[PDB]
RNA sequence: GCAGUCAAGCGUUCAUAGCGACAUUGCUUUUUGAUUCUUCGAUGUCGGCUCUUCCUAUCAUACCGAAGCAGAAUUCGGUAA
RNA sequence: UUUGCUCCACACAAUAUAGAUGGAUACGAAUAAGGCGUCCUUGUGGCGUCGCUGAACCAUAGCAGGCUAGCAACGGUGCACUUGGCGGAAAGGCCUUGGGUGCUUGCUGGCGAAUUGCAAUGUCAUUUUGCGUGGGGAUAAAUCAUUUGUAUACGACUUAGA
C-alpha cells in the first residue's frame, strides 16, 4: 500500500557543486561552483587545485558526486577555507572515479620494462586464479 | 524562454498506491488498476510523502511545460477513475423515429446496436471498450450509462456511440438526431 | 610472442586532391591510433613500405615492397602526408601501409 | 581496428549511421550492419513516410523496369542512403559496396558476435529531446515491405536464446571476479596495483 | 570580437587660432581592438557633432578592464538596433560577469533573434543593475531564487572514436 | 484567363450565406501582343483520325464542411486526377 | 570405354590477392534512466556499488621462439580421436564427456644463437587451380536428327520412340 516512484539520481548545478575540469589550461583539476551565471555558464573557483575563479560553460565542465557546503558567491579565500575544511580532495581521491584516472595515467606513464614485470606478474597471478577457479 | 524548473503536484488519495517506473505509471485502486505509458513527455516524477508526488521538467519551453500540466491532469484522472470512477451519460434525441439501442454479443465482442436511427434498415454497431460497462436507465427515457475506470476509454465509446449515429444528406441544425453525451460524472461521488 | 610486429598499421586513404584534381605524388595516410596532428608529430619523417605480392619471383622473393615516409600532417584528424619513391599505385586507396618506427628519435 | 565490424542499427539515424559506414568502407574497413529494421530517421512518420511516396512517384516515363529502383526493405533504404555517399559508379566504390553487408535482424554467424554502436549516429544522442522519429521497420512495411512479422519472430527467438547464453555468462563472470577478488591481498596482486594494474 | 575590449576614446575636435583648448568629448566603446574602436568613435561623433576624422583628433585611448571581472552582474542594456522596416530601441537583461561578456552576449542574441548584425546595432547604454527586483525580465529572474539549484538531464558524452562496444548512457 | 487583401454597399434586418464598387497584391503560359536568341548546304507548315501519358485550375463519381441547408433541388468550399 | 569421374590426406608447381600481420571480445531494454552484487514479503522491491568511454578485457618472455635438467601443481592450452546436447534466418557454428598426446614463462637451472656484417617486407598469410603418390566412392544423361501439335516467323515450347 506504498507509492513507488524512481527518483533519478542528478548531479545538481548548485553553489559548492564539486566539478572537474575536463577542457583548457585546467584540464583535470576540481572546482567548486560558486556562482550560477545562466543554464550553460557558472562561475567556478578551483583555489587549492590551481583553477582561477572564473567564468565557464557547463561544458567543460563535469560534474562530480561531491557537494560541500558553501555560500554563493564566495570568494577564493573564503572557497579555499570550506573546501580545506570540508576535504574535497580526500573525499576526491578515494573515489572509483580519481581512481580511474589514477591508474590510467599510471599505465600511460609504465616503462617497457614496468610493462614486462605486469607480463610476468599477470602470468603469475593468473596461474594462481585458473588453479582456484577449478576448485571452486 | 527555457523556464528552470517548473512543477505540478498529484495528490495521491488513500488507497491508492502509484507505482512509476521510468514513464509507465501505475495507478491501483478501490475500483481496480489503471496503467499509463508516458513515455513521449520527458517528465521526472518524484514521490514526496506517499500522498503526494511532484511531476517536473528542467529546462523546457512552453510547449514541453504545457505537457506538465496534461500529465499531472492525466494521472489525476487515473486517479480519479479508480476512486470514483467515470460515468458519462447519453441520451437519445429523436424526432419522429424511436431509437432502438440494445446491447448485443457476436462472437463475444460486446456491441451497442442501434436500430430504426431516422428509420434505416442499417443496424450501426459500436463494439464496448473493455473495461467500459453500458447500461440502460430505468426512470430516465432514453438514456444510456457509460460506466468504468478509464476517462478515455469510457468518453471515446461514448463518442464512438455519438459519431455512429450522425445525419448524412440533411439539415443537421433541425434533423437533430443522434446520442448525445449529457452527463460526465463519476460512479461513486457526492 | 604470437606478435612480431615493429611497425604501426595505417591505411592509404587518397591522394593529395582537391574537389576534381588530385596529385599522386603525396598520398595521405591514416595512421592507426592518430587522431590529432600533435600525435602526428610523432611519425614524421617515419618511414612508410606498403608491402604488397606478385606472382613473379623477382630476387628470390614473391613479396614486393614500396618504400616512401611520413612528410607533414594533413587535417585536424591525425591524417598524414606521405611521399613515396614511386607513387603509390590508386588501386590501394583502403590498403595497409606500415609505419616503421625508425628513423627514431625516441 | 577488428577485421570486420558488426554495428547494431538500432537507435541510429540512416544519415548519420550511412555518413560513417561509407567513409569507413572507403577507408578499407568491412562493416556489417545488423538490425536495419530498428534504424530512426529524424522527424515524424507521416514526414518520412512523405518522402519516399515522393520517391515513389519517379520512375522511367517509357519503361518503369529501368528508372530509380525503390527498394522497400530497411536494410536497402539504408543501403540506398549509403550509396550517394559512396561514389558507387567507380571501381574503388563497388570495391567499397562490396565491403558492406546489411540485415534486418541479426541473422547467423553475426547473433553470436560482438555488435558495435556508432554514437556519432545515435538517437539518443543527436536528436534533441521531444523531437519526432520514425522507425525504419514501420516506414517499410507502410511503403511496402513484407517481412516485419518474419523478422519480429525471428528476432524474438535470437533475443530469447542470446538471454540465456548471458545469464550462463554472468554466472561465470560471477565466478571469475569472485576468484580474482580472493586473489587481491596477495604480493603478486599488490604489485600490480603499483603498476596500474 | 572573440571577447569584445571596452576603451574610452577621447577626441577633440582640433585646435584652431580663434579656439584653442577644444572641449575633449569622450565615449566608451566596445569593440575587437582599437582600430574599430576609433572609427565607432568619429561614427557616433559625426551623429552627436560637427566634427569629422579630418577636422578632429583622436588625444586618448584607453582600454577600460572589468574591475571586478568575477563578481556575476546582472546587466540592464538599452540598445539602438535596425531592423529591416525601421528602426527600433529595445532594453534587454544579461547576467555576466562583464561588461564585454555582456555585450558579446547582447551581439549574438540580437543576430539570432532579430537577425541585426554589428552594423545595425548602437549600444546605448550597459549598467549594472546594483539591486535585485529592479531585474526586468524573467530570463534573468530565473537565476535570482534563493538556493538556485538545478539539474542537466541528458548528458551527452563525445566520443573520440568512431566505434563504441558499450551502447552509452545518459546519466548525469 | 484565374486567384487574393480591404470593405462603401447589395442581400426583408444583416459588410463577408452568396455577391461586392473605389483601390491594391499576385499566379499561369493553355490566347494575343513584345524580342529576333536557335534554325535559310529541307526541324515537313493547319485541321481531323489513331493512340499513349501527364497536370489540376474537379464537370461527374467517393467522403465531407457551409448556406438566406425543412424535404427535393441547388449554391459556396475541402481532400481528391 | 587411349583407366574416365569424384572425395580425403600429403608433396611439388602455377595462379593470384580492393590488401592477415595477437583476439570480430555475442543479453535485452531504457536514456527525464540503467549495469552489476546482495537480501527478502520476489516487486515498477530494499541496500550497496559502477559509469564520467575499449586509455578496457583477454592474450602477451623462449632459434618467427631450438635442445635439455628439475621444483611446485593437477591447473592452463594446442592437436587429432571420442560421448552427448543445442543451433534452419544465411543453421555449417556453439557448448559439453572421456582418455591419449605435445607444450607450459607458475618457480629454479644448463647449453645454443654471432658473419643477414650499421637498415633494406627480408618472405612465416589464404585463394583458386594442375600434376604426382596412397586410401575410399559412384557407374548417367543432354543435344542434333526422327516424331506430336496443347506450341510456333525462326529459335523456343510441348509430346512420343530401343
Ligand atoms: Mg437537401
Ligand atoms: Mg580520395
Ligand atoms: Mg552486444
Ligand atoms: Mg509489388
Ligand atoms: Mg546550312
Ligand atoms: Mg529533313
Ligand atoms: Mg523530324
Ligand atoms: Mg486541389
Ligand atoms: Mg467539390
Ligand atoms: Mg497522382
Ligand atoms: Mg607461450
Amino acid at each position: 500500500t506504498d507509492s513507488i516512484v524512481k527518483a533519478s539520481n542528478w548531479r545538481l548545478v548548485e553553489v559548492g557543486r564539486v566539478v572537474l575540469i575536463k577542457k583548457g589550461q585546467s584540464a583535470g583539476k576540481l572546482a567548486a561552483i560558486v556562482e550560477i551565471i545562466d543554464q550553460k555558464k557558472v562561475l567556478i573557483d578551483g583555489p587549492k587545485a590551481g583553477v582561477p575563479r572564473q567564468a565557464i560553460n557547463l561544458g567543460q565542465v563535469v560534474l562530480t558526486p561531491l557537494t560541500f557546503a558553501l555560500p554563493r558567491g564566495a570568494r577564493t579565500a573564503t572557497v579555499s577555507k570550506k573546501w580545506a575544511a570540508a576535504a574535497v580532495c580526500e573525499k576526491w581521491a578515494a573515489s572509483s572515479w580519481a581512481k580511474k584516472i589514477a591508474q590510467r595515467e599510471r599505465r600511460a606513464a609504465l616503462t617497457d620494462f614496468e610493462r614486462f614485470q605486469v607480463m610476468v606478474l599477470r602470468k603469475q597471478k593468473r596461474y594462481t586464479v585458473k588453479k582456484a577457479l577449478a576448485k571452486a | 524562454m527555457k523556464y528552470i524548473q517548473t512543477e505540478q503536484q498529484i495528490e495521491v488519495p488513500e488507497g491508492v498506491t502509484v507505482s512509476i517506473k521510468s514513464r509507465i505509471v501505475k495507478v491501483v485502486g478501490p475500483r481496480g488498476t489503471l496503467t499509463k505509458n508516458l513515455k513521449h513527455i520527458d517528465v521526472t516524477f518524484t514521490k514526496v510523502n506517499n500522498q503526494l508526488i511532484k511531476v517536473a521538467v528542467h529546462n523546457g519551453g512552453r510547449k514541453h511545460v504545457a505537457a506538465l500540466r496534461t500529465v499531472k491532469s492525466l494521472v489525476d484522472n487515473m486517479i480519479t477513475g479508480v476512486t470514483k470512477g467515470y460515468k458519462y451519460k447519453m441520451r437519445y434525441v429523436y424526432a419522429h423515429f424511436p431509437i432502438n439501442v440494445n446491447i448485443v454479443e457476436k462472437d463475444g465482442a460486446k456491441f451497442i446496436e442501434v436500430r430504426n436511427f431516422l428509420g434505416d434498415k442499417k443496424i450501426r454497431n459500436v463494439p464496448v471498450r473493455d473495461g467500459v460497462t453500458i447500461e440502460f436507465s430505468t426512470n430516465v427515457k432514453d438514456e444510456i450509462v457509460l460506466s468504468g475506470n478509464s476517462v478515455e476509454d469510457v468518453s471515446q465509446n461514448a463518442a464512438d456511440l455519438q459519431q455512429i449515429c450522425r445525419v448524412r444528406n440533411k439539415d443537421i441544425r433541425k434533423f437533430l438526431d443522434g446520442i448525445y453525451v449529457s452527463h460526465k460524472g463519476f460512479i461513486t461521488e457526492d | 610472442a604470437e606478435s612480431h610486429r615493429l611497425y604501426v598499421k595505417g591505411k592509404h586513404l587518397s591522394y593529395q586532391r582537391s574537389k576534381r584534381v588530385n596529385n599522386p605524388n603525396v598520398s595521405l595516410i591514416k595512421i592507426e591510433g592518430v587522431a590529432t596532428p600533435q600525435d602526428a608529430q610523432f611519425y614524421l619523417g617515419k618511414r612508410i613500405a606498403y608491402v604488397y605480392r606478385a606472382s613473379k619471383e623477382v630476387r628470390g622473393s614473391k613479396i614486393r615492397v614500396m618504400w616512401g615516409k611520413v612528410t607533414r600532417t594533413h587535417g585536424n584528424s591525425g591524417v598524414v602526408r606521405a611521399t613515396f619513391r614511386n607513387n603509390l599505385p590508386a588501386k590501394t586507396f583502403g590498403a595497409s601501409v606500415r609505419i616503421f618506427l625508425y628513423p627514431s628519435n625516441i | 581496428v577488428e577485421p570486420v565490424v558488426v554495428i547494431d542499427g538500432k537507435g541510429h539515424l540512416v544519415g548519420r549511421l550511412a555518413s560513417v559506414v561509407a567513409k569507413q568502407l572507403l577507408n578499407g574497413q568491412k562493416i556489417v550492419v545488423v538490425r536495419a529494421e530498428e534504424l530512426n530517421i529524424s522527424g515524424e512518420f507521416f514526414r518520412n513516410k512523405l518522402k519516399y511516396h515522393d520517391f515513389l512517384r519517379k520512375a522511367t516515363a517509357f519503361n518503369k523496369t529501368r528508372g530509380p529502383f525503390h527498394f522497400r526493405a530497411p536494410s536497402r533504404i539504408f543501403y540506398k542512403a549509403l550509396r550517394g555517399m559512396v561514389s558507387h559508379k567507380t571501381a574503388r566504390g563497388k570495391a567499397a559496396l562490396e565491403r558492406l553487408k546489411v540485415f534486418e535482424g541479426i541473422p547467423p554467424p553475426y547473433d553470436k558476435k560482438k555488435r558495435v554502436v556508432v554514437p556519432q549516429a545515435l538517437r539518443v544522442l543527436r536528436l534533441k529531446p521531444g523531437r519526432k522519429y520514425t522507425t525504419l521497420g514501420k516506414l517499410s512495411t507502410s511503403v511496402g515491405w513484407k517481412y516485419e512479422d518474419v523478422v519480429a519472430k525471428l528476432e524474438a527467438k535470437r533475443k530469447v536464446s542470446s538471454a540465456e547464453y548471458y545469464a550462463k555468462k554472468r554466472a561465470f563472470t560471477k565466478k571469475v571476479a569472485s576468484a580474482n577478488a580472493t586473489a587481491a591481498e596477495s604480493d603478486v596482486a599488490k604489485q600490480l596495483a603499483a603498476l596500474g594494474y | 570580437m572573440a571577447h569584445f575590449k571596452e576603451y574610452q576614446v577621447i577626441g577633440r575636435r582640433l585646435p584652431t587660432e580663434s579656439v584653442p583648448e577644444p572641449k575633449l568629448f569622450r565615449m566608451r566603446i566596445f569593440a575587437s581592438n582599437e582600430v574599430i574602436a576609433k572609427s565607432r568613435y568619429w561614427y557616433f561623433l559625426q551623429k552627436l557633432h560637427k566634427v569629422k576624422k579630418a577636422s578632429g583628433e583622436i588625444v586618448s585611448i584607453n582600454q577600460i578592464n572589468e574591475a571586478h571581472p568575477t563578481k556575476v552582474k546582472n546587466f540592464g542594456v538599452w540598445v539602438r538596433y535596425d531592423s529591416r522596416s525601421g528602426t527600433h530601441n529595445m532594453y534587454k537583461e544579461i547576467r555576466d560577469v562583464s561588461r564585454v561578456a555582456a555585450v558579446e552576449t547582447l551581439y549574438q542574441d540580437m543576430a539570432a533573434r532579430h537577425r541585426a548584425r554589428f552594423r545595425s546595432i548602437h549600444i546605448l547604454k550597459v549598467a549594472e543593475i546594483e539591486k535585485t527586483a529592479d531585474v526586468k525580465r524573467q530570463y534573468v529572474k530565473q537565476f535570482l531564487t534563493k538556493d538556485l539549484k538545478f539539474p542537466l538531464p541528458h548528458r551527452v558524452q563525445k566520443s573520440t572514436k568512431t566505434f563504441s562496444y558499450k551502447r552509452p548512457s545518459t546519466f548525469y
